[PDB]
C-alpha cells in the first residue's frame, strides 16, 4: 500500500515562503526519485523539481529556480518543497509523485496553496430548507468565505447518498460562496433532520449547522 | 571534458530519461 | 519548453481515439514520453510510461506509442467514463526539465440530452435576522453543458445582484451550476414571486419562491 499523503491547505501573503511536505510509505523512501508538479486553477500541469531521497540531489525548473528549494528526512521517509517570494501566479495544487521514468503511478492528493494580499474570510453557514410540497432538496449555504476551500460533509460522513456539494462562485467582494445539497425522496421530508458539517481550514471554522424542516 | 561526477544530478537524469 | 497537444479531441463510444503530442529532438527525440489522464476533480493518473509500457491496473485499451519528435495515445473501446483530460510529458535535456503538454480535453460523442434540475432555496430566516437576503438556484445534472440564467421580480426582470457560475462537469458527464441573487429584506418583501428561470437546448425550466 505505497501511499503518498501531503500538507494541508495554505494561504501565505505575496513575498513569504510556504513549506509543502509528502510523506511516503509502502516502499525503500531511497529506492526511487520523487517529483513535485503544479497545477493552477483551470490551467494544466507544470513540473516543478526532482528530488532524490538518497543524497539530497535536487533539479529545479528554470521558472522557479529562483524561489524552490527540496530537502528530505529519510528517518521520516519525507520530502519538503519550500516556495518562497510568494507571488500570485504560485496560487495553485501542488503535487507530488514517486517517479516512473517521469512523474508516476502514487501521487499525493494535492496542497492548494493561495498567495494573496487579502486576509482570510470565515464562512457563514445558513441552513437551505425544502420549503414548498417526489424529490426534494435540502442543503447549506457556506457564505462570504475567503479563501479557498471548503469542505462539507453531511451527518458528519454517515451520508454519502445523494450528496452534491456545488461549485463556488467568486463574487464582484471577492469572496466565494458555496452550496451543499442533499436530494431526498419528498415523502421524508418533516421525518429526519439533516447537520452540515463546514471545515473553512484558512479560518479555523469548523461549524455544525442543522437544516432541519 | 571529463567524465562526469557522480555528483551531477544533471548528467544521472539525462540518462535516467534518455530513449536510445 | 512544451511539448504541443491538440486543444480538444472528440470521437465516437466503442472506436479508437488518437491523441498527439508534438516535441522536439531534445524532449521526445531523446528521452521517454509518458501520458497521464486527469478526470474532473481528481490528481493525473499514470497511464503510460517508458513510451508503451502499462502500470498495473491500467486497462489494456490504453496504448503508447513513439516516432521520432512524435508521441500518440491510443484509447480502444472509447467509453463515457473515458473522458478527461488527457496530458503528455517528457524529458527536455537541452535545460534538464521535464515539460508536460498543455492538454487534451476528450469528449465521447453520442451523448444524450439532459434537462436542468434546478432547485430555488429562499433566504434562511437567520440571514433574514441577519438584514440580508440571498435567492439560491442550484443547477444539476444537464448536458450539454451550456445554461443561461434569469431571474424575475413579479415577472419583472432582476438585473443587479446576480452572480452565476461557470459549468462544472461531475462524475456522471453532466453539468452543474449555481447562480445566487443577493437581495435586501425590503426588496424580498416588497416582490410577491421571485423566479429562477433556467435555459438548456432550448428549453426553460422555472422555479419561484415566495416571502
Amino acid at each position: 500500500q505505497v501511499q503518498l499523503v501531503q500538507s494541508g491547505t495554505e494561504v501565505r501573503q505575496p513575498g513569504a515562503s510556504v513549506r509543502v511536505s509528502c510523506k511516503a510509505s509502502g516502499y525503500t523512501f531511497t529506492d526511487s526519485y520523487i517529483h513535485w508538479v503544479r497545477q493552477a486553477p483551470g490551467q494544466g500541469l507544470e513540473w516543478m523539481g526532482i528530488i532524490k531521497p538518497s543524497g539530497g540531489n535536487t533539479r529545479y525548473a528554470q521558472r522557479f529556480q529562483g524561489r524552490v528549494t527540496m530537502t528530505r528526512d529519510t528517518s521520516t521517509s519525507t520530502v519538503y518543497m519550500e516556495l518562497s517570494s510568494l507571488r500570485s501566479e504560485d496560487t495553485a495544487v501542488y503535487y507530488c509523485a514517486r517517479d516512473s521514468r517521469g512523474p508516476g503511478i502514487f501521487w499525493g492528493q494535492g496542497t492548494l496553496v493561495t498567495v494573496s494580499s487579502a486576509s482570510t474570510k470565515g464562512p457563514s453557514v445558513f441552513p437551505l430548507a425544502p420549503s414548498s410540497k417526489g424529490t426534494a432538496a435540502l442543503g447549506c449555504l457556506v457564505k462570504d468565505y475567503f479563501p479557498e476551500p471548503v469542505t462539507v460533509s453531511w451527518n458528519s460522513g454517515a451520508l454519502t447518498s445523494g450528496v452534491h456539494t456545488f461549485p463556488a462562485v467568486l463574487q464582484s467582494s471577492g469572496l466565494y460562496s458555496l452550496s451543499s445539497v442533499v436530494t431526498v425522496p419528498s415523502s421524508s421530508l418533516g421525518t429526519q433532520t439533516y447537520i452540515c458539517n463546514v471545515n473553512h481550514k484558512p479560518s479555523n471554522t469548523k461549524v455544525d449547522k442543522r437544516v432541519e424542516p | 571534458h571529463s567524465v562526469p561526477k557522480l555528483s551531477d544530478f544533471e548528467s544521472e537524469l539525462s540518462h535516467w530519461f534518455k530513449n536510445q | 519548453s512544451v511539448l504541443t497537444q491538440p486543444p480538444s479531441v472528440s470521437a465516437a463510444p466503442e472506436r479508437k481515439v488518437t491523441i498527439s503530442c508534438s516535441g522536439s529532438s531534445s524532449n521526445i527525440g531523446t528521452n521517454f514520453v509518458s501520458w497521464y489522464q486527469q478526470l474532473p476533480g481528481t490528481a493525473p493518473k499514470l497511464l503510460i510510461y517508458e513510451n508503451n509500457k502499462r502500470p498495473s491496473g491500467i486497462p489494456d485499451r490504453f496504448s503508447g506509442s513513439k516516432s521520432g519528435t512524435s508521441a500518440t495515445l491510443g484509447i480502444t473501446g472509447l467509453q463515457t467514463g473515458d473522458e478527461a483530460d488527457y496530458y503528455c510529458g517528457a524529458w527536455d535535456s537541452t535545460p534538464g526539465t521535464w515539460v508536460f503538454g498543455g492538454g487534451t480535453r476528450l469528449t465521447v460523442l453520442g451523448q444524450p440530452k439532459a434537462a436542468p434540475s434546478v432547485t430555488l432555496f429562499p433566504p434562511s430566516s437567520e440571514e433574514l435576522q441577519a438584514n440580508k437576503a440571498t435567492l439560491v438556484c442550484l443547477i444539476s445534472d444537464f448536458y450539454p453543458g451550456a445554461v443561461t440564467v434569469a431571474w424575475k421580480a413579479d415577472s419583472s426582470p432582476v438585473k443587479a445582484g446576480v452572480e452565476t457560475t461557470t459549468p462544472s462537469k461531475q462524475s456522471n458527464n453532466k453539468y452543474a451550476a449555481s447562480s445566487y441573487l443577493s437581495l435586501t429584506p425590503e426588496q424580498w418583501k416588497s416582490h410577491r414571486s421571485y423566479s429562477c428561470q433556467v435555459t438548456h437546448e432550448g428549453s426553460t425550466v422555472e422555479k419561484t419562491v415566495a416571502p
